[PDB]
């Protein structure tokens, strides 16, 4: 654009007009893992 | 539980891109830090050993200078407190013409020391009280430190010795030549009346022959050519017209209404005969040079060539006004021949070629006039702009001396004596004000500190020596630039002096700027605009 | 909000700030109900449009129009909304004083601002710097703009608009048939990079029409050369064209080429002329009225009361 | 190109001032968490957790930063916490103040090596002065030790329950005291576990003469209450598991499958018989226990607990006086654990908890915390770690030093008095590091809401007399008191480590003038660490 | 924008006044949500998960964890309520209300420039005096069935409808008064809680025995057994392969057949031991024999046991081992090595109930079961969940009334009286911590206030009436939710748990104190 797009209100107005586009669970634990805790 | 929400109230009602800073931590210390960054940006340019900076502005234009106000203007300072310190520096440039870098250095130092005092436990109010009372003491003290005075501003050796200091910080290598030039120019101006106008010193920058080829000209130079065949005149009888060099026409609308072949046959001959009559009346008043602020007509130029009149065309109106002041003429809005009073005179008016440039010179022989020009030669436009800034410093110093002829010792002598005396005053003041008074005093040390740092020596050795010698009783002692080691010498006997008014206004403005920056406690910045800039400043 | 009345030597094209389209295109824009909701408008429908060639002839007419573009086609009150009016470039001071007296005294507007139509056209295209070539029905204008303001000293005014353009085409007389020539002007009329290679298979040059002043590309070039040498890059590289006149032939590249020729071989010139939103001036005005710098530029009602025509003229005489 | 595109490099006074400002920022983060009137901070972990604390290391540990100087300061806090377990805010504040007073001297043309030499001299003399003003303590005086611990928890949220926390920490440390083979040891990290069960009231929190784990019996027929339990600890599983080798069997005979399964059952029987030979009441395993093993142990009237953590098992060993075993065939009465006076298994809330809590001479303990919520108990645990680490530091080096900033002022005065004889160029940094120690009293006064200027002036003046090394600040009243009257006495080890860490980090950050950033790790082959040969070494 | 944002730019920070505002606002928000939960005249909230599941609840802890909230203060208060619930079972709504009201009453004075430290000192003083007044007014009572019934009523009437509360009262009190051993802490694990989803919610009953959520998997097994010997075992009766990877090797189909018959000899032997015990203990078909295995039983073992007339259930719950050995009265076994008739329990009835696709097994007519079950019957999953929550509250209530043999009057009576005592105590406090005491008192006063607010009465008028009645008479009085008048809570049977009140005082004071002393909320662990 003509100006650098930054945190300014001009770019925001332009944008509004239309310019300047914007272990989990026992389900996975194995046989060994299941024994591990119990 | 993974986000801190904005607190109810102002934190939530605030707009999107707006910022709010409050308290010593978010506001005061951040402002002091910004001003410190500014002072650091411009510190290395202070003094004769100050180095130049190459600032490129948003338009890709280049400024090579160690003039503080120029650097600040061409920098895009965006922090508001720094903006305020720069506003103070520009007010110094406007009021006095020299001392902007003092304003910056001193304000930055006062703010740094104010931050220190706030950290030890003082309140901004008490810091401000102490700073203001200490500024009052400094103003009470300064008149007593005045050592010399001008005693004559119609001389050229005394005036050169007086302007040397102001034009030394800028353009250190060649300061006798420039001070001679500026003294010549300043004394040609400055009439028997005590009023001296700095706009009457004109500077023409022509390129290609080194600065030692610069010269003074009692008169005017215009990078123009002549409209006609005549190029030289030895007893100029200038006639000045704000109107074009053409037949006057109607302000409403003009139509040549022909109704007979005879009127058609005679109209053009009548026009030229009218032009011939007009220019011949002008020539018969004795005028050999005509200077018009508007355009020139082909027929009028024809007849000016016929009657041997040199025609000059000045597009600008200020150029025309200054030429009128130069030659003693009056700009006539009609093409009527001038009366004996409306005419101007010059010992010579000629077209020359200074370098690549063609110029029209209105040169008086007398060593006076209402306007004087300094023709600056040089191998670079940037170099010549820097020398023009040095000229502006010298001319503004001459004006300050016309206003107030008092002089204080330079090279840090006044600053060291001020620091000493204000410390001695703060040691007597009881209460919480003494801390701020002593810091205001120590702030003056920033000036000889910057001079020493830039000369290339140990600032602590220099400041200790200066304090020791000023204890022995010598108030005119300051640091020596001409020493590879820390050294000191008599600023007066050396001739390094500053203007009482310069120091007065610099201290006043720097203190006011620091105190203003401190009085801020909350800052509510708005989202940056894309607005087409301020309407009034164009 | 802020009412943005875009006169633009067109129609009234009035509305509010923030709207992407005007809401009050009066000139050439219910019944059987009860009240005066057609008669009052029936009066205005046949009233002559005051602005001719971009200049206000009849002020009573214009005032009656505005009044009917406030109470009838907007159903609002000007006593609480700031107004942004538009003026043609190099518009006499007297017209400014007249419209400012109308707004502040008659319509009692709290604050108002008068903007140049070319500046608002540039705004609608999103930029703030550049040289706008505005060629409409009666006038041609080159407006150099830097920092968003029309430099009042480099405005070169030549006259080769729709009328002057269709003239030679007529030459190649009756209203209907010169309007056949103008229908061809309205339709495709592709600009010729070189008239040689364009006539082989069958404004830029005054001699063509019969004038003796300057081309439009010469005009742009000199308007750029009467500005700062640093902003010269921006003027040369942000030339924005506007006006249905200049649109009809779609002249971009012939200009670009001969302007490049005129300019030094440094600045690269790019002309952005594809928008044709048919409300560019209105959208530029809306952008300005939406900004807060518009509140900054407000000629306020108190300011008017305290200064008069001097406040309208912004002092600096 | 030469260096990578992502490689940035800064150098010079910019880097120095940036590092010093980063350090000052880290110090300003936690400056308010110092003293008995500090306020809590609620930090939000990236795991959705919450940390409410006024502990310097907790705060700086939950923060993450990207400036390497800030990283260095967080590492300071970590080092102080690991070494002494207190002073994590004092160290940060002192390092920040020293780096500030060094920024002062680096603004001038003093080289960082000069500042560093002066800092090292000042550290030596700080150490000498601390050891000179310190006092000894009789570690057998329980009241003295409780006051010492109070002087360490008075600053923390558990100050409300102070007798309780002090007795808890003292009992815990005194019990976990352990000597074996001529080597004294405390090891509060591995023993003296803190277990916090949310709910209940904090006043019922206690240190057990034994241990506690979150486990239930393996079989509901086991006893949950035993009044003189003989306890056996195991590292081995009481199940039948596969062998290390490929032990595939080949069956052809009909009796072999049944005989093999009976062989498994008989192996389990043999293990449990090896155990019952020692006649224990409780058996505790780190690994599992088979249901048949449960049957055999129950027939023997033995209560068994399985899948206990190795650390918990080691604590049970230290508490009940047992030796962990891995082969029941190698079980001896010397390995059996007598010393426990009660094993109980009680339902706290809805959870079964195993207590061994009537031990005689337990060299390990469990501090059972009860309170409002998990966060509050985490803060209580951190405070208790502070208290216990202080008690340990005392028992190791029983020298005591006055708090309230009294030690800082005494050392500052001693260094100021030694600086007069210097007469060199390092006296300015030396006297700056001496006056940088006063940020501890200063900060204290600030957290009270009193006048720093007046109070610190009165204190600096008091500490210039002869017998005034013990005068400091009262952080709950904003006044001056004698520490032998107030009771705030820190361990000499804590203050020594604090000052050393502060000075050494000031040194570390002053030696830096250049930063190279962005370069890649160049290490991907499984994180090469040391593997390489050398030059002989024979 | 601050210190932390200069080092970690993506850091969120609330400092001093902002942090206090954040925390107090969140506390006030939670209070505004939960104000309606308090008391029997409160309203039930419906909570729909992201899956669409429905919860009908009046419980403070359930509502907290189910509301959709992401606030750190709300997290703190949710954890405090979760601890309250884990240790006492009730007191969560009141916990949240008192926390919010302490924070509000402290903001009242902190907005007036008072420092939060002084308010927290006043909080600590008031905590001391309030705990004293609580221990003084507590009513030490021999826990008879009537007292326990009133306690459980005071809880269940808050959690469910009045008719269902009058049912759950008898159910819960009988359940605890049955699983209770003289001077021996109550193991609530010994009260199984099984929910059935077929009949009306007022069919919720107490089975003086056990209800297993599974039945026999062999069809020929009886569906009803009258005089039953129960064998509770934890022994695998299905095929177990060798640990050491054995495998079979044979040279002929006949040898394969011999190995097939042999590979089960190990489990056939344990089945035979069971069958021999059965034959030795009931030589006829008069009595029955029920095996309940925590482990599996393969179809071959099921056939072998059915043939002899045994009802075998497999893969029961690890808690059912203890529940069955305490209800029936046998011994749970991990091996049948040396089993005797003394290892068996007796159940005067065992039968099966099919409900749609699932089966249940009832074991009733035990002699003196130290374990029972609450059968939660109801027509909807959410009805069952609601009744589960209510019975949890009621069981905890009766357990706490028994454990702490004291019991405290309800209906905000203790709160009113403690407020009056704190206000009379105020002068004995030195300095401006008197304001913290006042804040504590007006915070304690939120319970009667909210009770009035929910019964549909004017908070101020009712509260002045109640305080007047308590000052003129001294009778510990609270809110009558049908007339808005003062009433003697101890006389009308409105009882609260002393343990619950103490836990409220302690935890609420502590968390409110710690919140008020927060001066910076900070999220800076990013990147
Ligand atoms: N020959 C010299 N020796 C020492 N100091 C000098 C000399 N010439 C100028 N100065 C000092 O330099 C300073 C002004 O330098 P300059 O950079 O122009 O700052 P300012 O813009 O404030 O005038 C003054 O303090 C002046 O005394
Ligand atoms: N009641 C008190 N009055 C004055 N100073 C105190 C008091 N209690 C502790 N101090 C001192 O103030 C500091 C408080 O330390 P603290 O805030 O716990 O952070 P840390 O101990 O981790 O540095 C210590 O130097 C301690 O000696
Ligand atoms: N019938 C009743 N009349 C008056 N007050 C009651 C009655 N039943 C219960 N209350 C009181 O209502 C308060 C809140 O009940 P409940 O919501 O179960 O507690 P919580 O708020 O912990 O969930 C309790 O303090 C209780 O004393
Ligand atoms: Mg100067
Ligand atoms: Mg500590
Ligand atoms: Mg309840």
């Amino acid at each position: 654009m003509q100006d650098p797009n930054a945190d300014t209100e001009w770019n925001d107005i332009l944008r509004k007009k239309g310019i300047l586009p914007p272990v989990k669970t026992y389900e996975d634990m194995t046989l060994e893992e299941l024994e591990d805790h119990e | 539980a993974l986000h801190v929400p904005k607190a109810p109230g102002f934190a939530q009602m605030l707009k999107e891109g707006a910022k709010h800073f409050s308290g010593l931590e978010e506001a005061v210390y951040r402002n002091i830090q910004a001003c410190k960054e500014l002072a650091q940006t411009t510190r290395t340019a202070y003094g004769p050993n100050g180095m130049n900076k190459m600032v490129i502005n948003h338009l890709e234009k280049l400024f090579v200078t160690n003039d503080a106000a120029t650097i600040l203007r061409e920098l895009e300072v965006q922090h508001p407190a720094a903006k305020m310190i720069v506003m103070a520096s520009h007010m110094q440039e406007q009021e006095v013409g020299d001392g902007t870098n003092f304003v910056l250095v001193f304000a930055g130092a006062l703010l740094e020391l104010a931050e220190e005092l706030l950290r030890i436990g003082l309140s901004v109010s008490e810091v401000i009280e102490g700073y203001e009372i200490a500024c009052r003491k400094a103003h009470e003290i300064l008149p007593n430190l005045v050592c010399c005075s001008a005693k004559n501003l119609r001389d050229i050796d005394e005036v050169s010795s007086l302007l040397r200091t102001s034009i030394m910080s800028k353009q250190y290598g060649n300061e006798v030549f420039l001070a001679k030039l500026i003294a010549q120019a300043c004394v040609s101006i400055f009439p028997d009346s005590g009023h001296f106008n700095v706009d009457n010193i004109r500077v023409c920058k022509i390129l290609g022959s080194g600065i030692s080829s610069s010269s003074v000209l009692h008169g005017m130079v215009f990078k123009k050519e002549t409209e006609g065949d005549v190029t030289s005149v030895k007893d100029a009888k200038i006639a000045v017209y704000s109107c074009p060099f053409d037949g006057m026409i109607t302000e409403t609308k003009g139509t040549v209404l022909i109704k007979t072949a005879e009127e058609l046959m005679n109209f053009s001959k009548g026009e030229e005969n009218l032009m011939d009559a007009q220019v011949k009346a002008i020539a018969d008043t004795g005028a050999n040079v005509v200077v018009t602020g508007g355009k020139v007509a082909d027929m009028a130029l024809h007849y000016a060539n016929k009657y041997n009149i040199m025609l000059v065309r000045l597009n600008s109106k200020w150029d025309l006004r200054r030429l009128c002041k130069t030659v003693g003429a009056t700009a006539l809005p009609r093409l009527t021949p001038p009366v004996l009073e409306e005419m101007g005179h010059c010992d010579s008016v000629y077209l020359s070629e200074v370098g690549d440039t063609q110029v029209v010179v209105f040169k008086h022989e007398k060593e006076d006039g209402a306007i004087s020009t300094i023709v600056l030669r040089g191998s670079t436009d940037n170099l010549m702009d820097d020398i023009e800034r040095a000229v502006d410093d010298g001319v503004n110093t001459f004006k300050v001396l016309t206003r107030d002829k008092r002089l204080v010792p330079g090279g840090g002598a006044t600053e060291i004596e001020l620091a000493k005396q204000i410390t001695s005053y703060g040691e007597t003041c009881p209460g919480l004000e003494q801390y701020a008074i002593k810091k205001f005093a120590e702030a003056f040390e920033a000036i000889p500190r910057a001079l020493a740092e830039n000369s290339g020596v140990k600032a602590n050795e220099v400041i200790s020596k200066l304090y020791a010698v000023h204890q022995e009783g010598n108030k005119n002692v300051g640091l020596d630039i001409e020493a590879e080691v820390p050294a000191v010498k008599d600023m007066l006997e050396a001739g390094i002096l500053d203007t009482y008014l310069g120091k007065y206004w610099a201290i006043k403005l720097a203190t006011n700027a620091a105190v203003t920056v401190l009085r801020v406690d909350q800052i509510i910045m708005a989202k940056p605009a894309g607005g087409p800039k301020p309407p009034s400043g164009k | 909000a802020a009412l943005v009345i875009d006169n633009g030597s067109g129609m009234c094209k009035a509305g509010f700030a923030g709207d992407d389209a005007p809401r009050a295109v009066f000139p050439s824009i219910k019944d059987s109900y009860v009240g005066d909701e057609a008669q009052s408008k029936r009066g205005i429908l046949t009233l002559k449009y005051p602005i001719e060639h971009g200049i206000v002839t009849n002020w009573d007419d214009m005032e009656k129009i505005w009044h009917h573009t406030f109470y009838n086609e907007l159903r609002v009150a000007p006593e609480e909304h700031p107004v942004l009016l538009t003026e043609a470039p190099l518009n006499p001071k007297a017209n400014r004083e007249k419209m400012t007296q109308i707004m502040f005294e008659t319509f009692n507007t709290p604050a108002m601002y008068v903007a140049i139509q070319a500046v608002l056209s540039l705004y609608a295209s999103g930029r703030t710097t550049g040289i706008v070539m505005d060629s409409g029905d009666g006038v041609t204008h080159t407006v150099p703009i830097y920092e968003g303001y029309a430099l009042p000293h480099a405005i070169l005014r030549l006259d080769l608009a729709g009328r002057d353009l269709t003239d030679y085409l007529m030459k190649i007389t009756t209203t209907a048939e010169r309007e056949i020539v103008r229908d061809i002007k309205e339709k495709l009329c592709y600009v010729a990079l070189d008239f040689e290679q364009e006539m082989a298979t069958a404004l830029f040059q005054p001699s063509f029409l019969g004038m003796e002043s300057c081309g439009i590309h010469e005009t742009t070039f000199n308007s750029i050369m009467k500005c700062d040498v640093d902003i010269r890059k921006d003027l040369y590289a942000n030339t924005v064209l506007s006006g249905g006149t200049t649109m009809y032939p779609g002249i971009a590249d012939r200009m670009q080429k001969e302007i490049t020729a005129l300019a030094p071989s440094t600045m690269k010139i790019k002309i952005i002329a594809p928008p044709e939103r048919k409300y560019s001036v209105w959208i530029g005005g809306s952008i300005l009225a939406s900004l807060s710098t518009f509140q900054q530029m407000w000629i306020s009602k108190q300011e008017y009361d305290e200064s008069g025509p001097s406040i309208v003229h912004r002092k600096c005489f | 190109l030469v260096l990578s595109q992502n490689t940035k490099r800064e150098s010079g006074r910019k880097v120095q001032s940036g590092n010093i400002n980063a350090a000052k920022t880290i110090a300003d983060i936690i400056r308010t968490c110092l003293g008995p009137k500090s306020m809590m901070k609620m930090l939000l972990d990236p795991m959705g957790g919450i940390v409410m604390t006024n502990d310097g290391n907790a705060i700086l540990r939950e923060i993450q930063v990207q400036h390497p100087a800030a990283k260095s300061m967080i590492e300071i806090s970590r080092t102080q916490d690991e070494e002494v377990g207190d002073g994590t805010t004092s160290v940060i504040i002192l390092a920040g103040e020293m780096l500030s007073v060094a920024e002062h001297f680096l603004e001038q043309q003093m080289h960082p090596t000069v500042v560093i030499s002066a800092y090292r001299k000042a550290l030596d003399d700080m150490i000498s002065t601390l050891k000179k003003i310190s006092i000894p303590v009789d570690i057998s005086d329980s009241d003295m030790m409780l006051n010492i611990i109070n002087s360490s928890i008075t600053t923390k949220a558990i100050s409300r329950w102070s007798s309780l926390a002090c007795n808890i920490a003292l009992d815990a440390v005194k019990m976990v005291q352990f000597e074996e083979n001529g080597r004294k040891e405390i090891d509060i990290k591995k023993y003296a576990r803190v277990e916090k069960i949310p709910g209940g009231i904090i006043e019922d929190s206690c240190v057990l003469r034994g241990v506690m784990i979150n486990k239930d019996v393996t079989h509901p027929r086991m006893r949950r209450y035993i009044k003189n339990p003989r306890i056996v600890l195991l590292d081995s599983s009481l199940e039948y598991k596969k062998g290390e080798s490929q032990t595939d069997i080949e069956i052809t005979r009909e009796e072999d499958f049944t005989r093999i399964l009976q062989m498994e059952e008989e192996y389990i029987q043999q293990l449990c018989e090896d155990i019952i030979q020692l006649k224990p009441d409780v058996v505790i395993t780190e690994k599992g226990i088979s249901d048949l093993a449960q049957h055999y142990l129950m027939r023997a009237n033995i209560t068994a607990i399985r899948r206990v953590r190795k650390t918990d098992n080691n604590r049970i060993a230290r508490a009940c006086g047992a030796r962990i075993v891995s082969r029941p065939e190698e079980l001896r009465e010397d390995d059996v654990g007598t010393g426990a006076g009660l094993l109980e298994i009680k339902k706290i809330g809805d959870e079964y908890f195993t207590f061994i809590t009537d031990c005689k001479d337990p060299k390990a303990c469990t501090i059972l915390l009860r309170g409002a919520s998990k966060e509050i108990l985490s803060e209580v645990e951190r405070n208790l770690q502070d208290a216990m680490q202080v008690c340990r530091n005392v028992l190791l080096d029983p020298q005591l030093v006055p708090g309230g900033g009294a030690s800082e002022m005494a050392v500052a005065h001693a260094l100021t008095e030694k600086s007069k004889a210097m007469t060199g160029v390092e006296q300015w940094p030396y006297r700056a590091v001496a006056q940088a120690l006063e940020v501890i009293p200063r900060t204290l006064i600030q957290n009270c809401g009193a006048s720093t200027i007046r109070l610190l002036t009165s204190l600096r003046a008091k500490h210039t007399q002869e017998n005034c090394e013990t005068w400091g600040v009262n952080g709950e009243t904003g006044t001056l008191v004698d520490m032998k009257e107030l009771g705030i006495w820190e361990p000499l080890a804590v203050k020594l480590q604090t000052y050393k860490t502060a000075v050494e980090t000031a040194v570390l950050l002053l030696r830096i003038d250049d930063i190279v950033s962005g370069h890649k790790k160049k290490g991907d082959d499984q994180s090469r660490q040391g593997g390489a040969p050398d030059a002989g070494q024979e | 924008m601050a210190a932390v944002k200069t080092l970690n730019p993506k850091a969120e920070v609330a400092r001093a006044q902002a942090a206090l505002a954040v925390n107090i606002s969140a506390a006030r928000g939670l209070q505004d949500v939960l104000r309606t939960n308090l008391g029997p005249k409160g309203t039930m909230k419906m909570l729909v998960s992201g899956a669409g599941d429905i919860k009908l609840t009046k419980d403070g802890n359930v509502l907290l964890h189910e509301m959709q909230i992401q606030h750190p203060t709300a997290s703190l208060i949710a954890k405090v309520a979760t601890a309250q619930d884990d240790i006492t079972g009730d007191g969560t709504t009141s916990n949240v209300l008192i926390i919010g009201e302490l924070l509000k009453q402290a903001d009242l004075y902190i907005s007036e420039g008072l420092h939060p430290r002084i308010i927290t000192e006043g909080f600590e003083a008031a905590k001391e005096k309030a705990l004293q007044f609580l221990e003084e007014v507590k009513v030490s009572r021999e826990m008879d069935r009537e007292t326990l019934i009133d306690v459980a009523r005071t809880s269940l009437r808050t959690k469910v409808h009045a008719e269902l509360a009058d049912v759950l009262t008898e159910a819960v009190v009988d359940s605890i008064l049955a699983i209770k051993k003289q001077d021996e802490p109550i193991d609530l694990f010994m009260i199984e809680i099984m929910e059935m989803k077929h009949k009306s919610e007022t069919d919720t009953s107490l089975i003086r025995g056990l209800v297993l959520d599974h039945g026999a998997r062999h069809p020929d097994m009886k569906k009803r057994v009258e005089d039953a010997y129960i064998l509770t075992c934890n022994v695998s009766l299905e095929y177990e392969k060798t640990e050491v990877n054995s495998g079979f090797f044979y040279k002929s189909a006949e040898e394969r057949e011999k190995l097939v018959k042999a590979e089960r000899k190990f489990i056939e032997d344990r089945v035979k031991k069971i069958i021999e015990l059965k034959r030795k203990v009931c030589g006829d078909s008069d009595k029955g024999f029920v095996v309940i295995n925590q482990k599996g039983i393969d179809p071959f073992s099921l056939d072998a046991l059915s043939k002899e007339g045994i009802v075998a259930l497999r893969r029961a719950k690890r808690r059912n081992m203890e529940r069955l050995t305490l209800a029936c009265g046998g011994v749970a076994l991990n091996s049948f090595d040396d089993l005797s008739p003394d290892c068996l329990g007796h159940a005067g009835l065992v039968y099966e109930y099919t409900l749609g696709e699932e089966k249940f097994t009832f074991i009733e007519k035990c002699n003196n079961p130290r374990s029972v079950t609450l059968l939660i019957k109801g027509p909807n999953k959410h009805t069952l969940t609601q009744i589960k929550d209510a019975v949890r509250d009621g069981l905890r209530a009766v357990k706490n009334a028994i454990d702490d043999g004291c019991v405290v009057p309800g209906a905000g009576a203790v709160e009113v009286a403690m407020a009056e005592a704190l206000i009379k105590h105020k002068p004995s406090v030195k300095g401006r911590a008197q304001l913290g005491v006042q804040a504590f008192a007006d915070a304690l006063l939120i319970i009667p206030k909210v009770l009035a607010q929910n019964s549909g009465f004017d908070l101020q008028e009712t509260l002045v009436k109640i305080q007047a009645e308590h000052s003129e008479s001294g009778q510990l009085v609270g809110v009558d939710l049908n007339t808005g008048e003062p009433m003697v809570a101890a006389e009308v049977g409105v009882w609260d748990n002393y343990c619950v009140k103490k836990q409220l005082l302690h935890s609420c004071t502590v968390i409110a104190t710690n919140i008020l002393l927060v001066d910076e909320i900070m999220r800076a662990g990013m990147s």
